[PDB]
């Protein structure tokens, strides 16, 4: 090793990184689900 | 404090504004003023030493006087109408005393006194708490009866407040006077618009709590309430300096921080109404205080003051603050002008 | 008295470098950023620019506006008009308070 | 480009800015009547909710 | 302001008619500049840490820039529906009180009589 | 209520004229101002006495008596001399008048000069916001 | 209310008893029952500045 | 190309730049070939008298 | 020369109560 | 513009993961290349202005100032590097995107199409401009020169926002080209002439207008180089800017509300220029050549003539360059000997023949020999203001002799007489000291031989 007090971030927090990536991926896809159908209400609300 | 007791007296301090937020009646809008009251003084005096018992103190017979005018009022009003809220045709004097004590409540000078003392003898946190949380419990009740308040007490306590808090502020080295005149200023601003636009009320004390509460943090990360201990950040996190110096800015109206904008629209929307005479001294006293938050920014991001040697042992050391909310309000508070137009309606 | 470093000297820059140029300590990169201000400075700025500005035509209309003067000068001489009328707008259009 | 574009364009931008300048002008006086009458869909101010009066009959037949 | 109008559902984040107005596009310059208040957050973050600026846990600045495109994008949309209702308002009331702005015939500038002040 | 009739009585009458009646106006209201400041005082920095406290009041209330005094006449008697009355010269005129008054009271020619200036602009703007109807703290139209 | 919560979940914690002629315990009729129920039944749905 | 990818960074903003001020002409089209100066007929094969 | 940078005299001025 | 600021905006990103070595060649070279897009606004072959969208548009007035800045950005890099060459590299780093900010700023700040946008750029540029000042300064003097430099400009623009707001709440907008066409004359009440004076202080304290000025030479003799470089060459011309752009609005009472500043301008400016006789630093001789000369650019802009309008413009472009290459030639020596005062060093002609040359040609661009821009400024300012009357032909026939005095004794003072041959540190002139000399005067010969380019609105 280099310290002689170990690192808390010694190594990654997996938990963390699967789960800060994994709310990462669901809000975009919830995204971008949401606004399609929005474009689709949006359209067959107004007659286009 | 154990855990159980943190429960029960944070869940209080939480649960008073809600009260008095969600409630129609005026006699549980009083009860939840009360909750805050009682709820917070253990927290001011935790430390248990001559100066946060002489806050409490003072803090405690300031509040409940001011509690119990309310009450009259609440009381008064029952007697004319027989009714639990105040309406279009309730007595003059009867709002005037509420708006008083409500004022008393929050600071706004000139019964503004308590409040640099109170947060000097408490702990940073609880300043934290103190000019931010609790100011929403009475100025949600203000917000509900802006049709009635009589303007002419309004604008007297605003630029009273502006002026006081200005030129009490100017003369400090104390960090945490620095920011209860902070709050009496913004306080002024507030309720200058108040009777007006209450939701320029809204976005004046939202912008001003998101930029007093990374301000407190950021002295909280090294327990620092002179001008003289936030001197040595250079030497201490450096990395504190460049949000520091623009949150301050921001605190100051300065252009183009978000900061401005509350200033800006509350002097564009008083002179909707003609209210140009109090608008423009309330925007050349509001120079005042980027004055002196210029001085500290002097202090700190653009000089360095002599530093000691154990602050040498101090950098060998490693920090675990400050926390991702501080970087998220540093950010929000100072670069989202170009979201005006999203913030005001 | 308190603990501080002393003043630092008066370095001569050419002493290490006779040909510094005046940007940098490292020779290596001192030389190409003298380089490149001469380019972009002068033989891209200075040039280009100055010829982009030399054959920008008819520049705010001074050029049309003669070649247009010289066809109305002509025509109102040979039809016996005045050169140039003393009212701009025709006196027919203008209702005047009565 | 030719003139055309710059001039038309400056056309569609005056229009712009004009419309927008009598929208303020007209949300001034709006703002200023329906305040002052109560007669509009803003500045609507609370009155008891009438939902919570006791209709039954009462002790006393006097109400 | 328009707090009691008529059908105004109490603390109802995106009504229902709202659906009847245009989405906010997702690369609106308002929630691109979202997007990048985000990422300066994460950059600021890893500054107050002492930990290298762009090259320290890129899962956290993505989920920064994440969160504010999200949150703005429904906030965007938000803002959209409330000042659609305030012109919505401001109409039917132009509508309902005609006497109260009237329209105007304005003079042409032949009929009209500036004061001329020379520069002398 | 009464009093209110009072302090209207001061913009009955063109300026200039009935000039007693506007300075014994503007006396009363110096007065009032000084009352209202020597309670803060005594009340926020107190004396070391009683009958000090009382000369602090007094010292106080004819001092700020001597400018509204001062300020009351030289603009009602520049404002007729030079038989202008709609002219805000005439209240920078007393105005200043005024701050000489509060420098000669207080050994201080520093004073002087800033109240001269000071308070010579705020009574100039004082007469221009009632030609013009402007509001100190007007009520919501919007 | 600030946060109109009671409306929105549809109960009731204070609302029920802000004026005279609420319901009162056993059906006993407050004094001026009549007379209150008749303003507030007036000003209902025209808002505070019509109904003054 | 991990220490002189950076002059793409100025370039792409001037293309960058280029096309936000085409979109900015795409927006403001309500008077094209209608102002009472420039407003004439089409030519054959034209659509649009400026893009 | 070389930058001015506070002593101890100036930061003194901040020691106060009061500034 | 948004071709002009958006590659500007990424001269941040490119300062900052430039490498260490790298950073001040590649800025200053894409800083040269942003300034030659710049250009572009002057194929102006029409009478219409370019109105580019809703937010940004260039006229005739507005390009040459947006112009010089861009092309200021390199020169204050290059003047900057070899007095921050001590610094770490995040303090290098972050001097640069100082600069930056303060170019994205000024573009922005000059192609405004409304007024309140124009207000907000023009508050902005405090920000970047307080911190150089203050941070890289060099005497403790720096402190009370950033709150004199803060707070001359707060007041005056508190009043600004004000009156800025009126003139919405009343027209229902700021747009600049419909009060130019909807602009109603105004009554000549009490209430207007205060109006009037809301508009116009805070552009007459930028100036500045005398009385009105000691932040101006206190903010120069303790700014860094560049700090004095943007200072003198735009930040002053934003007051200028803003009155000509406000000044529409306010017709009729410019006929006689203006006589009070005419008359400070005109006996203003001989004040500050018989200062310089007796002024004994040098930076802060140039200062005060710096007041004299936008004293006639207010009295002319205050008449509203073609030709004073003609000459103004003119004079803020002559201005920009020249007080900007004196600057330079002055932190030239200052860099040497680390001392301000003039007569210090003296006969330097003896070892620096090649700078004594510019230092000859600056003087003469600021007594305006002919041919050059500074007197076609001068010319048409004096030619608009005697037809204005007869006998301010007195005062600038007064200041015509004292400029030309203080500007051949700075020039006798320093570089002929005896050396002072005591100062052995006195070493050869940098290439890059050079360099950032023939870029000042260069520009300044060739707007000589084409000055339509600078005529402003009227010409
Ligand atoms: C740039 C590219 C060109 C190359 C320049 C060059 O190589 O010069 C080398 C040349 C010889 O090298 P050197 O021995 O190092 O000379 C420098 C000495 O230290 C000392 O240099 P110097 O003093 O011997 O020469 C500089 C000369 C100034 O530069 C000149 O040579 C004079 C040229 C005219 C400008 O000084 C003056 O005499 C001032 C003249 C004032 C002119 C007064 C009349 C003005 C009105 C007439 C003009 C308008 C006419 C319109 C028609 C109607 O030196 C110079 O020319 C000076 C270099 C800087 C250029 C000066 C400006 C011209 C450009
Ligand atoms: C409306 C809310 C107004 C703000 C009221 C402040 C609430 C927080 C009370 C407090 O004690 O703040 C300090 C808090 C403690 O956290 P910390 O500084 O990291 O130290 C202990 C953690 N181990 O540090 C914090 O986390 C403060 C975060 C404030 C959140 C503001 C959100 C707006
Ligand atoms: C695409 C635009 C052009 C890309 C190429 C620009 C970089 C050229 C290569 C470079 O980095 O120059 C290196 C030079 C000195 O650095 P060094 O690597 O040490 O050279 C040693 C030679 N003996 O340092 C330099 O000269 C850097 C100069 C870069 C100037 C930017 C060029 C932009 C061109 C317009 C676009
Ligand atoms: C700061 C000074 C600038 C002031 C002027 C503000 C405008 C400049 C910022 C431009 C950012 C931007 O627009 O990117 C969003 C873009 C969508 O743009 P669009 O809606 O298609 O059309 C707008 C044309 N102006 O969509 C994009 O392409 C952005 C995605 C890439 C972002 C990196
Ligand atoms: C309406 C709002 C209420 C006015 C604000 C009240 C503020 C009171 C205050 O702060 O006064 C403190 C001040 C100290 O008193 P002191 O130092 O003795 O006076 C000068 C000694 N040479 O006492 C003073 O002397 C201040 C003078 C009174 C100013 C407030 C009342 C002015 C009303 C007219
Ligand atoms: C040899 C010089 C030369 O080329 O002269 C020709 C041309 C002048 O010809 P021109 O004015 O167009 O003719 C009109 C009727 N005689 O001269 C010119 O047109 C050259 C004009 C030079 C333009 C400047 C080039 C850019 C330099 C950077 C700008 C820095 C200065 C900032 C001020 C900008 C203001 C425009
Ligand atoms: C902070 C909010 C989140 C927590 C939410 C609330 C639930 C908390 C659950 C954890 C409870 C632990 O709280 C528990 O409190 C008790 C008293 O009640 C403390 O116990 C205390 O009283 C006991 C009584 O016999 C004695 O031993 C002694 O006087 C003291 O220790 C425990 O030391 C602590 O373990
Ligand atoms: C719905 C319920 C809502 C619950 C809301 C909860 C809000 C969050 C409250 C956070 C409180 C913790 O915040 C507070 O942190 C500070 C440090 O800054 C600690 O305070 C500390 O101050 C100093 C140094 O910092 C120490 O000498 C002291 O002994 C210690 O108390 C407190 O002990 C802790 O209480
Ligand atoms: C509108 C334009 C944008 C304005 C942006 C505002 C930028 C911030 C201005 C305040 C100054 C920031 O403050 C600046 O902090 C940096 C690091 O953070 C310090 O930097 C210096 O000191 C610290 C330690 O002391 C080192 O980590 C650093 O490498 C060194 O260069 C500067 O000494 C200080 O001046
Ligand atoms: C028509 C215009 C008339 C202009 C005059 C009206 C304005 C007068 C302003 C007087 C201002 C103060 O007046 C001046 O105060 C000083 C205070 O130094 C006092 O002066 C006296 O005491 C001071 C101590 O303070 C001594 O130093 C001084 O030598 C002595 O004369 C006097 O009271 C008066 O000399
Ligand atoms: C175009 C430039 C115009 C320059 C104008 C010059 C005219 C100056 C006239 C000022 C005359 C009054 O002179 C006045 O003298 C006193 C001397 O006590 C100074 O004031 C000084 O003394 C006073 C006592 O009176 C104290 O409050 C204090 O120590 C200090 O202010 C004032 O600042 C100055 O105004
Ligand atoms: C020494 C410097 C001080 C500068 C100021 C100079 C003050 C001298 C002028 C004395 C003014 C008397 O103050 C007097 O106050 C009354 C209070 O109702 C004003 O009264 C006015 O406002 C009230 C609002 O309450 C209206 O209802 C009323 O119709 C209207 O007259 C008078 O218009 C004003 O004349
Ligand atoms: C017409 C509109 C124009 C209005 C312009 C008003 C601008 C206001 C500028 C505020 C100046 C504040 O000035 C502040 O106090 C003085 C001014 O001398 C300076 O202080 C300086 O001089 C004082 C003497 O009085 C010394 O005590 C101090 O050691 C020295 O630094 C401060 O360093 C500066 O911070
Ligand atoms: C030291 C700082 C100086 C502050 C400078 C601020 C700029 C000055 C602005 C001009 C003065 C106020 O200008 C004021 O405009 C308002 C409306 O806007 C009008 O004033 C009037 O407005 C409307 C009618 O329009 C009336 O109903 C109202 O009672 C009255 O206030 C007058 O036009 C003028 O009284």
């Amino acid at each position: 090793k280099f310290y002689v007090r170990e690192p808390v971030n010694a190594k990654p927090n997996w938990l963390a990184v699967g789960l800060s990536v994994g709310a990462s991926v669901f809000m975009w896809i919830y995204l971008i689900q949401t606004h399609n159908e929005d474009v689709l209400e949006y359209k067959r609300r107004n007659g286009l | 404090m154990n855990p159980i007791t943190l429960a029960i007296i944070y869940f209080t301090i939480f649960l008073g504004p809600v009260i008095t937020m969600s409630s129609t009646n005026l006699m549980l809008m009083w009860v939840g003023l009360e909750f805050s009251l009682l709820a917070i003084i253990p927290m001011l005096i935790n430390k248990k030493n001559p100066r946060s018992t002489e806050a409490a103190t003072k803090y405690f017979v300031t509040q409940a006087t001011a509690s119990m005018i309310i009450l009259l009022a609440i009381v008064l009003n029952y007697k004319q109408l027989g009714t639990w809220m105040f309406q279009q045709q309730t007595n003059g004097l009867i709002l005037n005393m509420t708006l008083m004590a409500l004022s008393m409540k929050l600071g706004l000078a000139p019964f503004h006194f308590w409040l640099p003392e109170v947060t000097q003898g408490i702990p940073l946190h609880m300043g934290l708490i103190l000019l931010t949380w609790q100011k929403i419990a009475p100025l949600s009740i203000l917000i509900q009866i802006y049709p009635l308040l009589n303007s002419t007490i309004i604008l007297m306590l605003a630029i009273t407040s502006i002026f006081m808090g200005a030129w009490g502020g100017l003369n400090q080295t104390q960090m945490r006077k620095i920011m209860a005149y902070s709050s009496i200023a913004h306080m002024g601003w507030m309720l200058a618009i108040l009777p007006y636009n209450p939701s320029l009320t809204l976005l004046n004390l939202m912008i001003y709590i998101i930029l007093t509460a990374p301000m407190f943090m950021a002295l909280m990360l090294n327990n620092s309430m002179t001008i003289n201990s936030i001197s040595l950040l250079w030497n201490k996190t450096p990395a504190m300096l460049t949000m520091i110096s623009l949150m301050l800015l921001s605190l100051g109206g300065l252009p183009p921080l978000t900061g401005f904008l509350p200033k800006w629209i509350i002097i564009t929307e008083l002179m909707k109404n003609n209210c140009l005479i109090m608008a423009t001294l309330m925007a050349m006293m509001a120079l005042l205080n980027l004055f002196f938050y210029t001085r500290l920014i002097y202090s700190t991001s653009l000089t360095m003051f002599p530093t000691n040697n154990n602050s040498k042992m101090m950098t060998h050391q490693t920090k675990t603050k400050p926390n991702l909310m501080f970087s998220t309000l540093a950010i929000m508070s100072t670069m989202t002008l170009p979201l005006a137009p999203q913030l005001i309606t | 008295q308190w603990q501080e470093d002393p003043e630092p000297e008066d370095e001569n820059v050419y002493a290490k470098n006779p040909d510094f140029h005046g940007y940098d300590s490292d020779p290596v990169v001192d030389v190409w950023n003298m380089r490149a201000v001469f380019f972009f400075g002068f033989s891209i700025v200075l040039v280009f620019g100055t010829t982009f500005v030399a054959y920008v035509p008819d520049y705010r209309m001074q050029e049309w506006a003669r070649r247009e003067a010289e066809r109305l000068v002509k025509y109102r001489e040979v039809n016996g008009l005045p050169i140039m009328e003393s009212n701009y707008f025709d006196p027919s259009k203008i209702q005047l308070p009565e | 480009d030719g003139p055309e574009k710059n001039y038309e364009k400056t056309l569609a931008i005056l229009q712009i800015e004009s419309e927008k300048a009598e929208l303020r002008l007209k949300e001034q006086e709006v703002r200023r009547l329906m305040r002052a009458r109560g007669d509009g869909p803003w500045y609507q101010f609370p009155t008891p909710e009438k939902e919570f009066i006791d209709h039954s009959p009462k002790a006393t037949p006097d109400n | 302001m328009m707090n009691g109008r008529p059908g105004h559902e109490p603390l109802k984040f995106l009504p229902d008619e709202a659906r009847s107005l245009p989405p906010p596009k997702l690369n609106d310059p308002r929630l691109v500049y979202m997007g990048l208040l985000g990422y300066c957050t994460g950059l600021m973050d890893n500054m107050l840490r002492m930990r290298p600026v762009m090259r320290a846990g890129l899962h956290r600045q993505l989920l920064f820039v994440t969160s504010f495109v999200f949150a703005g994008y429904f906030y965007l949309k938000r803002q959209n529906y409330l000042y659609a209702v305030k012109d919505h308002d401001m109409f039917g009331y132009i509508k309902l009180h005609p006497e109260d702005f009237p329209e105007k015939e304005k003079k042409t500038y032949a009929e009209i009589l500036e004061p001329f002040h020379p520069v002398r | 209520a009464m009093v209110k009739r009072f302090f209207e009585s001061y913009h009955e009458v063109p300026d200039g004229t009935q000039c007693h009646r506007k300075t014994y106006i503007t006396t009363a209201l110096g007065g009032i101002c000084g009352i209202i400041g020597s309670a803060y005082s005594v009340s926020l920095n107190p004396a070391d006495s009683t009958l000090e406290a009382v000369a602090r009041v007094g010292r106080y209330t004819f001092t700020a008596a001597a400018i509204g005094a001062m300020f009351g006449l030289t603009t009602c008697v520049s404002a007729q001399v030079r038989e202008k009355p709609d002219d805000p010269l005439n209240y920078f005129i007393g105005g200043c008048a005024g701050g000489l008054t509060l420098g000669a009271r207080t050994h201080s020619y520093g004073t002087a000069a800033m109240g001269c200036v000071y308070m010579g602009t705020a009574a100039a703007l004082f007469k221009i916001g009632k030609l013009e109807g402007w509001e100190l703290f007007p009520t919501p139209k919007v | 209310p600030f946060l109109d919560i009671q409306k929105k979940l549809g109960i009731s914690l204070d609302r029920h008893f802000m004026f005279l002629s609420a319901e009162q315990p056993y059906k006993n009729a407050a004094r001026c029952h009549a007379f209150e129920k008749e303003w507030i039944e007036c000003a209902h749905g025209i808002g505070g500045t019509r109904a003054k | 190309l991990r220490e002189h990818w950076v002059h793409i960074l100025v370039p792409a903003g001037f293309v960058f730049g280029c096309y936000l001020d085409r979109k900015d002409d795409e927006k403001l089209t309500a008077f094209r070939n209608k102002s009472m100066l420039f407003q004439r007929e089409l030519r054959p094969n034209e659509e649009v008298t400026w893009k | 020369a070389r930058q001015w940078q506070p002593d101890i005299e100036w930061a003194e001025q901040f020691s106060g109560a009061v500034m | 513009m948004l071709k002009i600021i958006l590659p500007s905006l990424m001269l941040l990103p490119l300062t900052w993961l430039s490498s260490p070595k790298k950073t001040w060649t590649n800025v200053t070279s894409y800083s040269f290349l942003i300034s030659l897009t710049s250009l572009t606004l002057l194929w102006q072959t029409d009478e219409n202005y370019k109105n580019f969208s809703n937010m940004f548009s260039s006229d005739p007035l507005s390009t040459p100032l947006i112009i010089l800045t861009a092309w200021l950005l390199p020169l204050m890099l290059m003047a900057s590097q070899n007095h921050l060459k001590k610094d770490n590299n995040v303090l290098q780093k972050l001097y640069i995107s100082m600069l930056i900010s303060l170019q994205i700023l000024l573009i922005m700040t000059f192609s405004a199409t409304e007024l309140i946008m124009f207000y907000i750029l023009f508050e902005a540029t405090l920000i970047p401009t307080l911190i150089i000042i203050t941070r890289w300064g060099n005497q403790t003097e720096r402190l009370n020169a950033g709150i004199y430099f803060l707070f001359y400009t707060l007041i005056g623009s508190i009043p600004l926002l004000i009156a800025l707001i009126l003139i919405q709440n009343h027209v229902g907008t700021l747009n600049l080209m419909i009060l130019s066409f909807t602009t109603h004359t105004l009554d000549a009440s009490w209430s207007n002439n205060l109006l009037w004076l809301a508009c116009m202080m805070a552009f007459l304290i930028k100036m500045p207008l005398y009385g009105v000025h000691l932040w101006l030479p206190k903010a120069h003799v303790e700014a860094p180089i560049a700090g004095s470089m943007i200072l003198a060459a735009i930040l002053l011309k934003l007051g200028s800017y803003g009155m000509i752009r406000i000044s529409i609005i306010l017709d009729p009472l410019t006929k006689y509300m203006a006589y009070p500043f005419i008359l400070l301008s005109l006996w203003g400016m001989i004040m500050t220029s018989s200062i310089c006789l007796r002024q004994t630093d040098l930076k802060s001789l140039i200062a005060y050549s710096s007041v004299s000369h936008m004293a006639l650019v207010i009295a002319s802009i205050m008449i509203q003539t073609p030709w004073s309008f003609m000459g103004a413009t003119m004079l803020m472009i002559a201005h920009g360059l020249t007080s900007s290459l004196l600057f330079c030639l002055a932190n030239s020596n200052y860099e040497r000997i680390h001392s301000r005062t003039m007569i210090m060093a003296r006969g330097l002609q003896m070892v620096f023949p090649l700078m004594a040359t510019w230092w000859l040609m600056a003087s003469l661009a600021n007594l305006a020999l002919p041919p050059s821009i500074n007197l076609m400024g001068e010319l048409f300012i004096t030619m608009s203001l005697f037809s204005w009357s007869n006998f301010t032909i007195i005062l600038m026939g007064i200041n015509i002799i004292i400029t030309g005095m203080y500007s051949m004794y700075m020039i006798i003072t320093t570089q002929r007489g005896k050396l002072t041959n005591h100062m052995i540190n006195l070493q050869p002139s940098h290439t890059r000291e050079l360099t950032l000399m023939a870029l000042h005067m260069i520009p300044l010969i060739l707007l000589t031989t084409s000055p339509k380019l600078i005529t402003g609105l009227t010409m």
